[PDB]
């Protein structure tokens, strides 16, 4: 019977805009996507403890 | 010559607080790197 999984972490600006694009910077006119990703993600990882 | 491209050290920052009833000292956790890879430049500070 399986208990925990692998808990992850996503960096959205290096995802979506990369880590070389500095005149990426529309990625905050979209709002708040990758806090209310980032806040469902630490809720898995503390699940998953 | 040929040459690899490895992306720049980089990772996340978690806080660790008390909370502010009980005091304002805090320690950061720089998840997934070494001791080397982490700034060194805090006498440098002011050049961001």
């Amino acid at each position: 019977l399986p208990v925990s999984m692998t808990k992850t972490s996503v960096d959205c600006t290096m995802y979506i805009c990369g880590d070389s694009t500095e005149c990426s910077n529309l990625l905050l006119q979209y709002g708040s996507f990758c806090t209310q990703l980032k806040r469902a993600l630490t809720g898995i990882a503390v699940e998953q403890d | 010559e040929i040459l690899d491209i490895t992306p720049c050290s980089f990772g996340g920052v978690s806080v660790i607080t008390p909370g502010t009833n009980t005091s304002n000292q805090v320690a950061v956790l720089y998840q997934g790197v070494n001791c080397t890879e982490v700034p060194v430049a805090i006498h440098a500070d002011q050049l961001t």
